[PDB]
RNA sequence: ACGGAAGGGCACCACCAGGAGUGGAGCCUGCGGCUUAAUUUGACUCAACACGGGGAAACUCACCAGGUCCAGACACAAUAAGGAUUGACAGAUUGAGAGCUCUUUCUUGAUUUUGUGGGUGGUGGUGCAUGGCCGUUCUUAGUUGGUGGAGUGAUUUGUCUGCUUAAUUGCGAUAACGAACGAGACCUUAACCUACUAAAUAGUGGUGCUAGCAUUUGCUGGUUAUCCACUUCUUAGAGGGACUAUCGGUUUCAAGCCGAUGGAAGUUUGAGGCAAUAACAGGUCUGUGAUGCCCUUAGACGUUCUGGGCCGCACGCGCGCUACACUGACGGAGCCAGCGAGUCUAACCUUGGCCGAGAGGUCUUGGUAAUCUUGUGAAACUCCGUCGUGCUGGGGAUAGAGCAUUGUAAUUAUUGCUCUUCAACGAGGAAUUCCUAGUAAGCGCAAGUCAUCAGCUUGCGUUGAUUACGUCCCUGCCCUUUGUACACAC
């Protein structure tokens, strides 16, 4: 029961907060953006990264952690929010990923 | 920071049951969501936990996302008097 | 005590703050997004706001 | 049976794809309908000083968001209703189905 | 920041530390062995006869209904 | 780089021909200085001064007089359940039902307290230690490799003599060839479509019901479940359309330019967005949980409560609003827009009815919005009258009293309304700003900030001129040649 203007700016702010959370949390895993597809029966959140194995962790442990964090923060019901992970196509054609690689190299001490 | 044992163990058992906790960076709130304890107590208890290697934090727009490690789940098991392998937030 | 946070914060520049930078000055309160103008310039293309003219 | 389907997107191409698949579905099922009524695309403007601080030439920046709204009116049984709400989903496109 | 004057009185005066008086919980007991009661207790059904009222002077102060019980013997 | 050197080409942040003006008065607002407990602070030619989206009651807030709290994590050591420690009625005390502190005893029970290290916070300093963003140099057309060529070299050619263009844009010439960036192309918007798709969330016509006048057919209207039909106007989505088309002149006769016709549209159609290389020791740590260093870190520069201040005024500047009246003030009638905003776990935009001179109050209603507020019945405008050249019924500051609203609180008036008071101002000196068509100017409306407070800004539309269509005289820009004893570069 909200106007469409505020509905859509809320969608945008949600996408932005998610992007910032993930680019702070999964920086060591090649986080190269996120998509948000709302639907009947759920909203799904498609992360696009490189180290999908490390995003998943063991038994999807970290995915469960992130689903729970998102749900608790954004007041979703358990089951109405889902997270998927995908190996991003064209890793070289992603600026955020190469910038994070530069960051980690310069921090490890490379020239 | 000093706080009642019942509130501390409320925080700890919620953390063990869920695996995570989200706390708005709003002191003087007096009422955390999903926990009847003060948000200040939540934040500073989990801060004490962070400093001793158990739990880890991310701020991200004034919300203090907290999630625990293996050391944290073992410590909380030992603290809450629960058996070996009772339940973490790790069910498939 | 009961005087730690006594003063009301129901209106004015103290009742609001950016959901990003926790700042009271320069709020964009339009459409209920409540972001400082600087962080809005940062996050506009993510939110869906773009320049056309 | 008086259903209204409103689509409230920002992406004109996705919105028109959804509208086209809906209307051709209703046409191959041969359902009477009021065609896709396109409401005025509403522009959400935000004007801001380009600078964080105050000095410099007073340069202003207007950011816009174009919201495109369509609605279609259908006469349809419950089976076609439930399947239509099952399908016609694309990202960035928000739908509202209402009866009566 | 030039300097601080503290024209206020020299008044770093923080209070007691719940003064460390000696052993307590005296009701008190007879020689072999009947027990008696110091510190007349409350009148509340919530008080399970295990809380002592105080007696400062002309007033008895509670601990369970921590403040509200006041008619003085 | 500079030149009071030359040549060529440009710009209403330059001029010409003019328009509206500012500077002069009152007031609003910002800056300085002065004052002050504090009157927080940054920014000083264009590129500071209605800028910090900065319209400050409290908060905001950073400043002043005072008073609380600790949110000093974690490790170690000490104290220590014969109790570490916490809190507290009443009184004194304090602005204060702040035990803050004290009197007196009660309460709690390992979370703490003290110390050591070590952290955390800081609208604290450094914007000359940085990031990012912005502005400016610079709204001009400029910048750069590779390979060849010239030169010992720094470097140069390419990137050009001419003609052209808004444009290193092109024609072309040619020790250069082929490329890249920028410009342009691109995107958005405004203008055309009686051709497509359609649409009681936009309309129109007809037919039913119905009101009035005429009556002789007719004219003006109303009418949600009266339907029927359609899409010219309105909305969009996909497309078309202009490409300087055609013609005539002019030019080595090439690029192109001028004129006319047609056309909705012929100044790159109009206005914008995006916008190169190199830089400024421009601004900003007071947007940032962006940040190095320094300082401070529990009578803290953290945080929070109360109250003041940021408005303080002998003065000097900047952006503006009102006006100095008949091309007018007032009173009645007439009466026309567009861009937009709006309530959820809330209380927003408010119609209609009633009360009130007024402000406004109250009972309801609709709208999460092309549907309701809202035809946003705006204002300037027009028509009828009053006034009559009189600092006058021009002008409306400065003051007194009262009635309302917002808000915990308006006292140095928050604002609104009523009456009364009725100041300067008689077109503004030296100076100086903006502007070439639906533009200047006049006129108001929405939004931003916002509980309330517009004289400000961002946009919108309404009425709509004069005068160039040129030049490089002033102020500057670009390219070439030239001189230089300059290189933080006249
Ligand atoms: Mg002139
Ligand atoms: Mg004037
Ligand atoms: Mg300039
Ligand atoms: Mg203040
Ligand atoms: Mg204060
Ligand atoms: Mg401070
Ligand atoms: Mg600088
Ligand atoms: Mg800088
Ligand atoms: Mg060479
Ligand atoms: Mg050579
Ligand atoms: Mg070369
Ligand atoms: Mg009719
Ligand atoms: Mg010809
Ligand atoms: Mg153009
Ligand atoms: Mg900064
Ligand atoms: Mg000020
Ligand atoms: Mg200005
Ligand atoms: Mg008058
Ligand atoms: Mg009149
Ligand atoms: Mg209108
Ligand atoms: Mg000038
Ligand atoms: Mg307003
Ligand atoms: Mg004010
Ligand atoms: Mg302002
Ligand atoms: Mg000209
Ligand atoms: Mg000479
Ligand atoms: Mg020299
Ligand atoms: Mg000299
Ligand atoms: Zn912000
Ligand atoms: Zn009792």
């Amino acid at each position: 029961l909200i106007s469409k203007k505020r509905k859509l700016v809320a969608d945008g702010v949600f996408y932005a907060e998610l992007n910032e959370f993930f680019t702070r949390e999964l920086a060591e895993e090649g986080y190269s953006g996120v998509e948000v597809r709302v639907t009947p029966t759920k909203t799904e959140v498609i992360i696009r990264a490189t180290r999908t194995q490390d995003v998943l962790g063991e038994n999807g442990r970290r995915i469960n952690e992130l689903t729970l964090l998102v749900q608790k923060r954004f007041k979703y019901a358990p089951g109405t929010i889902v997270l998927y992970a995908e190996r991003v196509q064209d890793r070289g054609l992603s600026a955020v990923a190469q910038a994070e690689s530069m960051k980690f190299k310069l921090l490890n001490g490379l020239a | 920071m000093l706080m009642p044992k019942e509130d501390r163990n409320k925080i700890h058992q919620y953390l063990f049951q869920e695996g995570v906790v989200v706390a708005k960076k709003d002191f003087n709130q007096a009422k955390h969501e999903e926990i009847d304890t003060k948000n200040l107590y939540v934040i500073k208890a989990l801060q004490s936990l962070t400093s001793k290697g158990y739990v880890k934090t991310q701020f991200s727009w004034q919300y203090y996302y907290y999630t625990l490690t293996e050391e944290g789940v073992e410590y909380l098991r030992e603290y809450l008097n629960l058996p070996e392998h009772i339940v973490p937030g790790t069910y498939i | 005590e009961n005087v730690w946070f006594s003063h009301p914060r129901r209106y004015g520049k103290g009742s609001r703050q950016c959901r990003v930078c926790s700042s009271h000055t320069g709020l964009i309160r339009k459409y209920g997004l409540n972001i400082c103008r600087q962080c809005f310039r940062e996050k506009a293309n993510d939110i869906g706001f773009n320049k056309f003219r | 049976i008086k259903i209204r389907i409103t689509l409230t997107s920002t992406k004109v191409k996705q919105l028109e794809n959804v509208s086209s698949n809906i209307v051709k579905n209703a046409e191959q099922h041969n359902l009477v309908k009021k065609g896709p009524v396109r409401l005025p695309t509403k522009v959400l403007k935000i004007s801001t000083r380009k600078t964080p601080n105050g000095e410099g030439s007073k340069t202003w920046e207007t950011y816009e968001m174009r919201i495109h709204k369509r609605y279609i009116d259908l006469e349809a049984p419950v089976q076609i209703v439930k399947r239509i709400t099952q399908i016609t989903i694309e990202p960035g496109v928000d739908v509202e189905v209402v009866v009566a | 920041r030039k300097k601080k004057v503290y024209t206020t009185p020299k008044k770093i005066k923080h209070k007691h530390k719940a003064v460390k008086l000696a052993v307590l919980s005296y009701y008190k007991v007879d020689a072999e062995g009947k027990v008696t009661k110091l510190r007349r207790e409350c009148s509340n059904p919530t008080c399970g006869a295990g809380v002592f009222l105080a007696n400062h002077k002309d007033r008895l102060y509670c601990g369970k209904c921590h403040s509200v019980y006041k008619v003085n013997a």
